[PDB]
């Protein structure tokens, strides 16, 4: 339920 | 009546779209290749197309005035719930009523109902999707209205799991008022008749499309051999 790729693309 | 703040918003959103939508479609050659002739032969290509689009939607969202004042968790909730809808909206730019297809500059990259069928989807989704694309195309939106509608879609305060729904609503209201005022000042009649209500109906249509796509996506991605063909970003955003 972690979103490392989304989180990374959000800066 | 378009305030300087409202002109600023429109300028930012226009620039954001121009920086995240490439109407030459040059990047499509990086995707796994389309295969058109039981098997879900278009699933590799359309998974790459969708994954690419998700990246573009995130890039657009980050530029919406106020979006980055939200918490990371709320930014994630809004993008996870809206990406599918903004993909349907932004794809309307390549959609043509000439033959009810999405024409991305090339016969390789021109898609119709048969292609998405060959990614596993059914008419339960495709029939309303086409009706939506036709109804949206018939609105003949100004680019200004198109980019406002994408931004209003993303910053929706009723998405499940929002924490600061009142800040989300505050940001969306600034965009909604910008759009309502834009239509009054810059969209001549008769094209403007009931235009804002018709655009909000498209957001309602998208919720129903979201629901049916999610249902089919869960069924398709439950099969491991299908999930294998997805991308890591699609699995994170649409679900695993
Ligand atoms: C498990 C399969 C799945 O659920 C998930 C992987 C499948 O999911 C799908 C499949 C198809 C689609 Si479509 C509405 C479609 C409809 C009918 C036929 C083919 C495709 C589409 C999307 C983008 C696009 O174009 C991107 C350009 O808009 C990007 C421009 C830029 O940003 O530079 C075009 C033109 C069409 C949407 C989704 C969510």
């Amino acid at each position: 339920k972690n979103h490392p790729m989304l989180m990374n693309l959000l800066k | 009546k378009l305030s300087e703040e409202q002109q600023h918003i429109i300028a930012i959103l226009l620039d954001a779209h121009h920086k995240t939508y490439d109407p030459t479609y040059a990047d499509f050659r990086d995707f796994r290749p389309p295969v058109r002739m039981s098997p879900l032969s278009m699933l590799p290509h359309l998974a790459d197309l969708v994954s690419y689009s998700i990246q573009k939607v995130i890039g657009f969202a980050k530029m919406i005035p106020g979006f980055r004042d939200l918490t990371s968790d709320d930014q994630i909730v809004l993008l996870k719930s809206s990406a599918i809808e903004v993909i349907m909206l932004r794809s309307n730019q390549s959609f043509t009523m000439d033959d009810m297809s999405w024409d991305c500059g090339s016969q390789d990259y021109k898609y119709d109902v048969t292609d998405v069928s060959k990614a596993g989807h059914t008419l339960e989704l495709i029939e309303p999707l086409i009706k939506f694309q036709v109804g949206l195309k018939k609105l003949n939106l100004h680019e200004e209205e198109h980019v406002l509608l994408m931004a209003i879609c993303i910053v929706s305060p009723d998405r499940p799991g929002v924490q600061d729904a009142k800040l989300v609503e505050a940001i969306q209201d600034r965009l909604s008022n910008t759009l309502q005022t834009y239509i009054r000042c810059r969209h001549p009649p008769p094209g403007s008749h009931q235009l804002y209500a018709k655009m909000i109906q498209k957001l309602a249509d998208l919720r129903s499309l979201n629901e049916e796509h999610s249902k089919q996506y869960r069924s398709l991605s439950f099969q491991p051999e299908n999930s294998m063909k997805l991308t890591p970003l699609v699995l994170e955003v649409f679900g695993n």
